[PDB]
């Protein structure tokens, strides 16, 4: 038969989104090329990240690149500055908190 | 007086094989493929099905996007 991944967990979506907003709107914060662009652009990815793991997100093996490429995409079509550097920096910190906080949070390894 | 060596992991499987990975989709260390073969290294997945085999490749590397200025 086919695999059935884990319902996504609301709970868990708003305390990763909480702590997602948090690491990302500093980090963009120290480089030049956001300028004053800074609460938008967090704006932005936060509402499209937080769909993902209310809707697709289950755990393990779903962490897709398409909801990253979606930030990437938009943010040109809003002219927004750093549209590939603010997608690199939430894959890069979706590899390091997300996979791991899912386990501790369901109580599975 | 040089030479190089890609680290890929790849998997040849049959076509009645059950496939737990996505095509296009990141996993990482100790990721199981099938029900009996777990995945050494973790990475980006490519799957490519032949006529009677099923073929499966594991890419480590790092991943980045297109900018509008860059001639690739």
């Amino acid at each position: 038969a086919e695999y059935k991944f884990p319902d996504p967990i609301p709970e868990f979506a708003e305390a990763e989104t909480k702590k997602f907003r948090d690491h990302m709107a500093k980090k963009l914060a120290k480089r030049d090329l956001f300028e004053d662009s800074v609460d938008e652009i967090v704006g932005v990815c936060t509402e499209i990240f937080e769909t993902f793991l209310r809707n697709e997100y289950g755990g393990p093996g779903t962490l897709l690149v398409i909801p990253f490429i979606d930030m990437a995409d938009t943010l040109n079509e809003r002219e927004l500055p750093g549209g590939p550097q603010a997608a690199r920096a939430a894959i890069k910190w979706a590899q390091d908190h997300v996979d791991k906080d899912w386990k501790e949070w369901t109580g599975t390894d | 007086d040089r030479f190089f060596f890609i680290p890929e992991e790849v998997h040849i499987l049959p076509e009645s094989s059950a496939i737990m990975v996505e095509n296009y989709s990141i996993i990482g260390v100790d990721t199981r493929i099938t029900l009996n073969i777990r995945s050494q290294v973790g990475g980006l997945i490519r799957v490519e099905r032949k006529k009677k085999r099923i073929e499966l490749k594991i890419f480590s590397g790092d991943i980045h996007f297109p900018d509008k200025t860059d001639k690739i």
